[PDB]
RNA sequence: GCUAAACCUAGCCCCAAACCCCACCUUACUACCAAACCUUAGCCAAACCAUUUACAUAAAGUAUAGGCGAUAGAAAUUGAUGGCGCAAUAGAUAUAGUACCGCAAGGGAAAGAUGAAAAACAAGCAUAAUAUAGCAAGGACUA
RNA sequence: GCUACCUAAGAACAGCUAAAAGAGCACACCCGUCUAUGUAGCAAAAUAGUGGGAAGAUUUAUAGGUAGAGGCGACAAACCUA
RNA sequence: CCUCCGCAUAAGCCUGCGUCAGCUGACAAUUAACAGCCCAAUAUCUACAAUCAACCAACAAGUCAUUAUUACCCUCACUGUCAACCCAACACAGGCAUGCUCAUAAGGAAAGGUUAAAAAAAGUAAAAGGAACUCGGCAAAUCUUACCCC
């Protein structure tokens, strides 16, 4: 991607991203503050509740989480509305589009409290890692075919036909298909 | 009359201005290295 | 139209910061300290002017003389340069003499 | 036959064809060597199919249909040859203790840069080859004020992205 | 002799969901227990009695908000689908819905229902209009004189936060035509080429 | 092979096998008229005619009667926003001519919103006799 | 003029595009009067196995269990080939054993590799 | 009301600390054939020019040198945590050593600005050409 | 890569007259006497006509060479990328 | 109606009026026999031009050759192949080597429409005179003598 690339609520490669961000576009940086790795806790999936803005208390679940920008979209929530289909003559049909919101404007929820809390990263014997919750304990949990004709069988794919052995796989191949070289090659200078 | 002092010839191109001439001597591998410390593109003609 | 449109966004200085509160402190370090350090041992910057002034001509030879050795070679060639010229200016332009 | 350069007729004008996993490293390394062989070429058919597919696409201004499978062969295709170079590099360092398949040398060239260059294949030895003898591995005493040179460049370079970071950093905690 | 000068070339160079479409099963004016029941086990709290005075409080808040164009409160108090019926065609024009007293009360007439709530209510009220233009100068509907207007209005929920919102207004076949336009129209024929003929 | 450095061959030396090809081909339909008999394939520019005609005979069992190549200039005209030249890759195309009388011709490939089109349905486009009044009202 | 374009053999005059390629690897020589012997041995033959039967695919079923990645090394090679021999014969010259001292005289020298691919 | 106007950050400046797969010398980026080391000069000052003319602190601008003049100039001895920086004609030339220009060495640019989310007032003119006479204004005047 | 000169190995020179020509008339080709136009032009030296040479000390394609207190010059202080 | 040209090769440039859909993007294309890309050594050979090469004629003296031995079974790889094109800042009246076509079978369009003022450029015609113009017969028209200076 281009430097100082404007991560937006489109995809990084999609038309509409290609269209609103040229390879020209030389914008102001968005600043964001320095969220680890290891320190995000927003999942795609959790449950959130929203602390500012319009729906502000209202919790929905996290349909896309832009980590580049610290934005986590929760579904149906923190939305405007905006015309889609929308051609010279037909007005186009109103269809609500949501709003990034940001890690600090969002808190995760209690499993069972159906509360804000804050977490925290502790690790557990069983669990290396995993979110304990702050407030009131317990640990937020992380949240979450038929073979073509040309897909191996997992019995196949897993069957270990190697022996271990100092033969390179041309050599090996030689044997196998019985290719017969007498034939000594020749020394040659290297430089 | 003038203006076309020009006349293109891939062969005296070469001979004149090339990698092989430009490092046939200490001055023409001073340029080389000053074109590569400008950062040109181009190093040799 | 060399007029900004919008008041630019409001300035805050914090005037109670660290280094604000404790600015000045040990200026008094030699007089209050039995003089065992100078208060210009309290500056901190280019190690050629510590403790030193003196017009250009003057700060150039003694970055020249002080850390001339370590200098970038073109970085040392403006600053022969500049010696030169300032020697130029300094003893052969100006109003008196 | 040519017609293995194209997918299956019934998976011709689908819109989405089912495809499996791309090979990975480790299930590669449990393959003997003739497995591995025949399963090269078995996934260069299938690359050569879907770059049929890619270029016959593109001429019919279409989409190609499920183009992720080309992807997964290409991966597939460099997990296979990884496997085999991590293979050979093992037998070539036990057998030899050398690190590296071809020859070569650390020399410093005519612009006085130290290289690693890569040893050719000859049949005469060096001394007697005109062009290599043409070819210079010295760099002369007036290289050393550009190689200063350069050297200052990167410096300066080097110092221009630390202080901005540290600028940039300073930035980020005066807003948070 | 002095040569001529170039400019650089680059400065000649330079160059320039929560709705359903429409209704499940249209009502046709002249045994939805199970769509009842469908609704009470994901709401676990309606009243079937009572949600005709609420339907119609909504409609008519709706309404007012349409007077002053308060298009926030619209966008919850009508469906998406709806919204645009509510405020395309009046944009840039002020208009003075006013409510008065209803005739008859208003009642449910069936419900039926990823999972949609869907509830018809017959209204038969009493109601004002005065629509201006951009000018402010009137263009439909006296707005002293109140006129009845019989309504069949469809409301729609969503089924975890989502209300009942107007979802759409079935106009019978029969219904009366509306109130005559102020202002004279004209509808251009064909506007033939010169090889085409009128026929 | 490509990006491989060949065993250099010295008079009475073995045999230059490649078992793991690393050239893969593209069978591209011909822009022009071409006898039945005769195959278009884009190839990686480092093949010869030889080697396409042994890798095609090998891995497909193709029998081929003759090869001819041609290296395609890929076009170096268009510009980027920085003025910069984009060149196409130049690329190889390969001719091939079948043996045994056989024919081949490039086959014939390629043979939310419903609510969108149902509200395009029931647009109720405003009539004339409206004269933009707002159709919405039942008054 | 052009100094950015690459330089091909599309470019020069009659003698400097016969003289440039295209990076294809030579098949034989030149003898007088320009006729081109083609060395059979300097042609690369493609060792293409027999398919036939072969049960593996280009792709994997999703099915599959996830694995973790381990490189193979020299030490684990080593262990796996080498090291049951040496200890079956220790308890009871290492050419027995498989290593070679100099790879002269193998059709396949490790190094200098001498084989493609 | 048009042309347009504005903007804040891309970066940069000075310091401190710290020492930083394949191809390619043949026509470079082309798989494969029997020899380096050597005083700088000049501008310029002397009002020309010719000898000559600079490249821690203190001693000291002292001893000395010098068409003893312009000027040059020791040594003995002494001990030695950042920004009253710039903010797109600025700061690096830099978005780039790119575009472009030159055969080559080499020269060398310009510019961007919405939003939390786009998956929402210069000049010049026009409104509105013009009335005898005049550095175009001033005193004025009901005008 | 222009131009001055040179090196290697090439090419061109219709037709007529005279015969073996640094001959004559006159194409191609080279040059640029005079006139007019043009003078920010088609052109940073051109166009039209007219004119000199046009088998020779001729013209010319290709590659190479001589480099600036130098080169080259049938000396015009000419030319050496307007 | 014009034909300066035109078609190829060379050199040069490098996709630069092929198709499609909106100059831009995509797609396609130039297929070797033509041309380039050569030669195993060691010694040793070679006086007698070309000029239709025969008389003849010369001078400026000139472009073309092997042998004797020893080695030597793999044969058709690679690259150029497009265009309305290059050097002149340009769709520039200029420069651009060679073979054929010696006016063409090939290639092109001097007039955007109107009026027919001055001035200006080019061209045609002119009563009588025929250089009286002018620095000069410059230009134009004719097809013209004799003599000086260098
Ligand atoms: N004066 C000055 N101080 C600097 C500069 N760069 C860094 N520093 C100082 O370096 C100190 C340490 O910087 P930090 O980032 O906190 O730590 P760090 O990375 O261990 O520092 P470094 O070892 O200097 O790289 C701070 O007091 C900075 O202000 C610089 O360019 N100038
Ligand atoms: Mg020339
Ligand atoms: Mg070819
Ligand atoms: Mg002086
Ligand atoms: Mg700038
Ligand atoms: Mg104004
Ligand atoms: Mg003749
Ligand atoms: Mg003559
Ligand atoms: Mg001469
Ligand atoms: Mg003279
Ligand atoms: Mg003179
Ligand atoms: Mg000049
Ligand atoms: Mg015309
Ligand atoms: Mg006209
Ligand atoms: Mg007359
Ligand atoms: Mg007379
Ligand atoms: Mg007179
Ligand atoms: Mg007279
Ligand atoms: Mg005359």
């Amino acid at each position: 991607l281009p430097p100082h690339y404007r991560y937006g609520m489109s995809p990084p490669g999609s038309v509409a991203d290609k269209r609103k961000n040229p390879p020209w576009i030389r914008r102001r940086p968005v600043v964001v503050e320095p969220i680890s790795d290891e320190d995000w806790y927003l999942f795609c999936g959790d449950t959130v509740e929203i602390l500012e803005g319009k729906d502000a208390g209202k919790q929905g679940k996290v349909v896309q989480v832009i980590r580049q920008r610290n934005w986590v979209v929760v579904g149906g929530l923190n939305t405007h509305y905006r015309y889609i289909g929308k051609t010279m003559d037909y007005r186009g049909t109103m269809i609500p589009s949501e709003a990034p919101l940001l890690h600090r404007q969002v808190k995760l929820v209690d499993p069972m409290d159906r509360k804000p809390t804050e977490i925290e990263w502790r690790f557990t014997e069983a669990g290396e890692r995993v979110r304990v919750s702050t407030r009131s304990g317990r640990i937020i949990p992380k949240p979450e075919w038929i073979d073509g004709p040309k897909d191996t069988s997992v019995e196949d794919a897993l069957e270990r036909t190697y022996v271990p052995c100092l033969k390179t796989l041309q050599e090996e191949v030689m044997e196998a298909m019985g290719i017969k070289e007498t034939r000594k090659y020749k020394k040659v200078y290297w430089y | 009359a003038r203006g076309n002092e020009y006349q293109p010839s891939n062969i005296k191109r070469k001979n004149k201005h090339g990698w092989v001439r430009r490092l046939s001597t200490p001055a023409g591998v001073q340029v080389i290295l000053r074109r590569m410390l400008k950062g040109r593109k181009s190093l040799s003609h | 139209i060399g007029i900004r449109l919008t008041l630019p966004p409001p300035k805050v200085v914090d005037r109670w910061n660290e280094k604000r509160a404790m600015f000045g402190v040990y200026d008094n370090i030699g007089i209050l300290g039995n003089f065992e350090k100078h208060p210009k041992e309290l500056i901190r910057g280019p190690i050629w002017l510590r403790g030193w002034k003196g017009n250009e001509l003057q700060r150039c030879i003694r970055k020249r003389k002080m850390v001339g050795s370590r200098m970038f070679a073109d970085d040392l060639h403006n600053l022969n340069k500049r010696i030169r010229y300032l020697y130029k200016h300094f003893n052969r332009h100006g109003k008196f003499r | 036959g040519l017609e293995e350069f194209f997918d299956d007729p019934k998976n011709w004008g689908q819109e989405k064809v089912k495809s499996g996993a791309a090979w990975t490293c480790q299930q590669l390394r449990n393959k003997s060597n003739e497995d591995l062989h025949k399963l090269w070429y078995v996934l260069l058919k299938e690359r050569n199919m879907l770059l049929t597919l890619e270029q016959e696409a593109k001429r019919q201004r279409l989409p190609m249909p499920s183009p992720e499978r080309l992807d997964k062969v290409v991966d597939s295709m460099d997990a296979l040859d990884k496997v085999v170079q991590e293979r050979e590099d093992a037998l070539r360092l036990l057998q030899t203790g050398q690190e590296r398949a071809r020859p070569g040398a650390w020399r410093r060239d005519i612009f006085g840069r130290i290289i690693w260059h890569k040893f050719k294949q000859w049949v005469i030895p060096w001394h007697l080859n005109k062009r290599y003898n043409r070819k210079r591995f010295f760099a002369l005493p007036y290289v050393d004020h550009f190689l200063r040179l350069e050297r200052e460049k990167r410096a300066r370079i080097k110092a221009r992205k630390e202080n901005l970071e540290r600028k940039k950093a300073k930035i980020l905690l005066k807003k948070f | 002799f002095t040569p001529p000068i170039y400019q650089p070339k680059f400065k000649t160079e330079k160059e320039f969901l929560a709705c359903t479409a429409g209704i499940f099963d249209a009502y046709v004016p002249p045994a939805s227990q199970v769509s009842i029941r469908r609704i009470k086990d994901y709401d676990a709290n309606f009243k079937i009695k009572d949600f005709p005075e609420k339907a119609k409080d909504i409609f008519i808040e709706a309404h007012l908000c349409l007077n002053n164009s308060d298009h926030d409160r619209l966008h919850t108090l009508v469906t998406e689908h709806c919204f645009p019926d509510m405020t395309w065609d009046i944009k840039y024009k002020t208009v003075r819905w006013s409510f008065v007293e209803s005739l008859e009360p208003s009642h449910v007439v069936q419900v039926r229902c990823n999972v949609y709530g869907q509830i018809t209510v017959r209204m038969h009220t009493r109601q004002t209009l005065a629509i201006y233009d951009r000018f402010g100068r009137l263009m439909y509907g006296q707005e002293d004189v109140p006129k009845d207007v019989l309504e069949y209005v469809v409301f729609e929920k969503q089924l975890p936060y989502g209300s009942w919102r107007m979802h759409t207004k079935i106009v019978p076949p029969w219904a009366p035509p509306k109130q005559p336009i102020l202002k004279t129209v004209m509808i251009p024929g064909p506007q033939l080429k010169p090889e085409e003929e009128y026929e | 092979a490509r990006n491989v450095v060949y065993p250099l061959y010295r008079l009475g030396g073995p045999q230059l096998r490649v078992f793991r090809t690393n050239f893969f081909i593209q069978l591209v339909r011909p822009g022009v008229a071409q006898p039945e008999d005769t195959v278009q394939f884009r190839i990686p520019m480092e093949m010869t005619r030889v080697d396409l005609r042994n890798y095609l005979e090998g891995i497909y069992n193709v029998p081929v009667a003759a090869v001819r190549t041609r290296v395609q200039h890929g076009s170096n005209k268009r510009r980027d926003h920085r003025n910069v030249r984009i060149k196409k890759p130049d690329y190889k195309v390969a001719y091939v001519q079948l043996a045994h009388g056989q024919t081949f011709t490039f086959p014939d490939l390629f043979p939310l919103y419903s609510m969108l089109e149902e509200e395009r349905q029931q647009r109720q486009s405003s009539d004339p006799r409206r004269g933009g009044v707002p159709s919405w009202f039942g008054l | 003029a052009d100094r950015m374009s690459k330089w091909t053999s599309k470019r020069g005059p009659r003698s400097f595009r016969g003289r440039k390629g295209r990076g294809a690897k030579g098949i034989g020589f030149l003898t007088s009067g320009w006729r081109f012997v083609q060395i059979k041995e300097m042609v690369p033959e493609f060792v293409v196995p027999d398919l036939t039967g072969f049960k593996l695919k280009p792709y994997v079923s999703y099915l599959a269990p996830e694995s973790e990645e381990t490189p193979l090394t020299a030490a684990q090679l080593f262990s796996e080939a080498v090291a049951p021999a040496i200890e079956k014969d220790f308890k009871d010259n290492l050419e027995k054993y498989g290593f070679e001292p100099t790879q002269e005289g193998k059709l396949f020298q490790l190094y200098p590799r001498n084989f493609l691919r």
